[PDB]
């Protein structure tokens, strides 16, 4: 089992560097080499480099060659990358990647990462409130019903959001976020259930945010 | 640089018909030598990384499945799925390790279904946010396979512009349909001063354009 | 753009004390390709020969063997272009 | 299972073993299953692809039960991988090859000729040492006439080296400039390469200098260049210069010394084009040195303001620096102090002394 862990999302001033980093486990780390490649949101794959884990041996992409930075630490086997002077374009989702074998038998990416995501801001990190969404009366004649949680105000994007501890996959539906008027996201999650079991069952939806390290349940019934 | 270039821009497929995804290269991906095309297809479904599935153009990762296929040579391969699956909505991304490597920009595959209308709610605004002074009011859309669907708000029997955010999914995996959210967002001063909302919608499922109303 | 430089220059088949090199014509017509060839390191013995531009191969005669060359091929265009060159390395059996 | 990198053009040997030490029947076949050679009896076939010219085995090994594969005048394109089969088992070995090329478009590039799906990453040393790191082509943007060595480019992937080496030949009368720092009373050395169409053609040159005192410019030496043989026409008694008989344009001086330094023209011109020609030539002296209890530092020539002074313990940090000219110590620790002149990055002159 090998895997590739990365960082968790950040934000950084514009003009300023970040600096993220690509842990790997479960092989010789200094033995396959390693690719990065920058995603924006809903855009294609864009290569930006590749580094040997042995000598930190570097080459890079055109587009990249002044801002991207690869290096590894040999001892606690993290590959990093860091961009420096950052654009508001620069905002975006980057990967770390793992040639199959070596020595141009296995060149694909084959191992991947989860993603980094990187926005682009000068605005503060801000913790998200979250709101119950829940019919007005249990009088539906219809038997379907719909519950809901409301996250509001959050920045930066991303927003995981799972239901009785990840337990309820069935007929969920977390919606994308959208940018309020005020400069904040706010984002919406749903559920659908039979109107005979609301009450049976306890309805709970978990919120996390990895820049503000805020995680709030809310009971919906 | 080598340029990949990929077509189409999007792809609809209905169920159990086949596709094909073409992904042609600026020069060409063929080795002389061991006569190896080096050249690679990935697979990304919705908010996942991607996903290795044909390497060296011919050959498949053991964990793919059996329909899909990698053909082609020299400048010009094609992605191949034998039976379109309900679960393969997804983007799928062509790459070379001739020289560096180069993507491509993408061919989504999304499924034509039967049309289906949506399922319609309305939430009115929690306690917990109106003691904080704001009002939102959502109105969800579900399960609706054409993409396309009218929303409009009317407060009391008026309809309001400028201040709505809607937002919607991509195709679901099981089913292959879609859904919306539309937001209200209001102060709690200019929300108490009116009695009735209403989310007025529109869709080619719906003979008739279907409201659902509630009252403060 | 529009540059003047051979391209593609190797060596074919050698001996220990001869080497037949082969490079490829760049874009313009070129009067005339100069082999020029010494040691590693030590310049100042370096001997050179022309050779017409149509003509695309040259052989090298009386060379040390086991030694490391270094093999340098220009090309001169008589318009008002200017001297281009590909340098590679080498070494006899 | 094996993994061999070469050198294009070079020549290497894929060993392949038996148990029994005996003749017994064998053939190589590359990735594609195609037959490089194979050996009937005591007959050795040859196989149909295209490296059959340069593919080949020694039979003298065949008793002994090696059945080495032999490549000579290697080929990127020959990078693959073989397979030796005796007809109970394969063994398996992986070859790359790479090159390392020169082109041209003062300046120079270096392009390093890659088989198909590697990951190299290439570093590159100077003569004097400054490394210059990269990946598939390396761009030597600015040469000084000194820096001009035997140059050393070691390659890498994933963890099997090759080394090149090449030679950097900087002309002199074109765009690039010469410099020399010295220490006070050493030799100086200065060169200017010819190029190749001009070494033959005949001409006449001079050396103007400027001292520390730009009162008056000397103009050290006049000579004349006739065939490949360079004669002197006059010479100051000042600078006790030497100018080589032999071809390259050699000049030296005979010991570095703070009135022998500052900025100068080297002119060249020649009967045959009649368009002169000039080449620009930097000495920097400096002198680092203790009189009694004192310890001073001074530097003479034309040094860009930017580059910095220091004196410092080797052990410790920098005792005093300043972007100025001169610098000097008063009652200074005892140890082996330092003096140094350098830029950001790098030292250009280095002078040890002992308190
Ligand atoms: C050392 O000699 C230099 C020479 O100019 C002088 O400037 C400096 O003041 C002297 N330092 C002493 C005598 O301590």
């Amino acid at each position: 089992q090998v895997q590739l862990q990365q960082s968790g999302p950040e934000v950084v001033k514009p003009g300023a560097s970040v600096k993220m980093s690509c842990k790997a486990s479960g092989y010789t780390f200094t033995s396959y080499v390693i690719h990065w490649v920058r995603q924006k949101p809903g855009q294609g794959l864009d290569w930006i480099g590749y580094i040997n884990p042995y000598n930190d041996g570097t080459d890079y992409d055109e587009k990249f060659k002044g801002k991207a930075t690869l290096t590894s630490d040999t001892s606690t086997s993290t590959a990093y990358m860091e961009l420096s002077s950052l654009r508001s374009e620069d905002t975006a989702v980057y990967y770390c990647a793992r040639e199959k074998d070596n020595y141009a038998t296995g060149a694909w990416f084959a191992y991947w990462g989860q993603g980094t995501l990187v926005t682009v801001s000068s605005a503060s990190t801000k913790g998200p409130s979250v709101f119950p969404l829940a019919p007005c009366s249990r009088s539906t004649s219809e038997s379907t019903a719909a519950l809901g949680c409301l996250v509001k105000d959050y920045f930066p994007e991303p927003v995981t959001v799972s239901w009785n501890s990840g337990a309820l996959t069935s007929g969920v539906h977390t919606f994308p976020a959208v940018l309020q008027s005020s400069g904040l996201y706010s984002l919406s999650s749903v559920v659908t259930v039979p109107s005979s079991s609301l009450g049976t069952k306890t309805y709970t939806c978990n919120v996390d945010h990895k820049p503000s390290n805020t995680k709030v349940d809310k009971r919906v019934e | 640089d080598i340029v990949m270039t990929q077509s189409p821009d999007s792809l609809a497929v209905s169920l159990g018909e086949r596709v094909t995804m073409n992904c042609k290269s600026s020069q060409s991906l063929l080795y002389s030598t061991n006569q190896k095309n080096y050249l690679a297809w990935y697979q990304q479904k919705p908010g996942q990384s991607p996903k290795l599935l044909i390497y060296w153009a011919s050959t498949r990762e053991s964990g793919v499945p059996d329909r899909f296929s990698g053909s082609g040579s020299g400048t010009d391969f094609t992605l191949t799925i034998s039976s379109v699956q309900a679960e393969d909505v997804a983007v799928y991304y062509c790459q070379q390790y001739y020289s560096y490597r180069t993507f491509g920009g993408g061919t989504k595959l999304e499924i034509k279904r039967t049309v289906a209308a949506p399922s319609v709610f309305i939430f009115p605004p929690s306690d917990e946010q109106l003691k904080s002074g704001t009002a939102s009011v959502v109105c969800l859309l579900n399960n609706f396979y054409p993409r396309e669907a009218k929303v409009q708000w009317k407060v009391d029997n008026a309809l309001q512009s400028g201040n709505s955010q809607e937002s919607v999914t991509e195709q679901d995996s099981k089913d292959s349909t879609y859904s919306l959210s539309s937001t209200l967002t209001l102060s709690k001063a200019d929300y108490e001063k009116h009695k009735v909302y209403a989310c007025e919608v529109t869709h080619q499922g719906l003979s008739s354009p279907v409201t659902k109303s509630f009252n403060r | 753009g529009v540059s003047d430089v051979p391209r593609d220059l190797e060596v074919v088949a050698a001996t220990p004390t001869s080497l037949l090199i082969s490079w490829d014509a760049p874009a313009v017509t070129v009067h005339s390709y100069h082999i020029q060839y010494w040691p590693l390191g030590s310049y100042q013995r370096y001997q050179v020969f022309s050779v017409p531009g149509s003509k695309s191969t040259a052989t090298i005669s009386g060379l040390k063997p086991g030694v490391e060359y270094q093999i340098r091929v220009y090309a001169e265009t008589g318009g008002a272009q200017s001297m281009g060159w590909i340098q590679i390395g080498y070494r006899t059996e | 299972k094996k993994v061999v990198l070469g050198k294009k053009g070079d020549t290497v040997e894929l060993t392949c073993t038996a148990s029994q030490k005996k003749s017994i029947q064998f053939h190589w076949k590359n990735s594609n299953q195609i037959k490089i050679l194979g050996n009937q009896g005591s007959f050795l076939t040859k196989g149909p692809s295209k490296l059959n010219d340069r593919a080949d085995s020694r039979r003298s090994l065949w008793d002994q039960g090696n059945f080495p594969l032999i490549i000579k005048n290697l080929k990127i394109e020959d990078s693959d991988t073989y397979i030796c089969e005796v007809e109970d088992q394969k063994e398996e070995v992986q070859l790359l090859v790479f090159g390392l090329t020169a082109n041209s478009d003062q300046s120079l590039t270096l392009t390093l000729e890659s088989p198909p799906g590697s990951s190299p990453s290439v570093q590159c040393r100077s003569p004097r040492g400054k490394n210059i790191q990269g990946g598939k082509t390396l761009s030597v943007s600015q040469l000084e006439l000194q820096d001009s060595g035997t140059w050393t480019c070691t390659v890498l992937q994933n963890q099997k080296k090759v080394e090149f080496k090449i030679d950097i030949v900087v002309l002199a009368f074109q765009k690039a400039s010469s410099i020399v720092y010295k220490k006070e009373g050493e030799q100086v050395e200065f060169s200017f390469p010819l190029a190749f169409t001009v070494e033959k053609l005949t001409g006449s040159g001079e050396l103007w200098w400027q001292a520390e005192r730009a009162s008056s410019s000397k103009s050290w030496i006049t000579f004349d260049l006739k065939n490949k043989e360079v004669s002197v026409k006059r010479v100051t008694q000042d600078p006790k210069l030497q100018m080589g008989k032999k071809l390259p344009l050699h000049l030296t001086l005979p010991q570095a010394l703070p009135q022998y330094a500052g900025s100068g023209n080297l002119t060249l011109a020649l009967e045959a084009k009649t368009g002169k020609l000039h080449q620009e030539v930097n000495l920097v002296v400096m002198r680092a040195t203790q009189l009694q209890k004192n310890l001073t530092c001074e530097v003479w020539g034309p040094t860009s303001p930017k580059l910095m002074l220091s004196l410092k313990l080797e052990n410790k940090e920098a005792k005093v620096s300043k972007r100025e000219k001169a610098v000097w110590v008063l009652n200074p620790e005892a140890g082996m102090w330092q003096c140094l002149l350098s830029d950001s990055g790098q030292v250009l002159l280095e002078s040890n002394i002992k308190v």
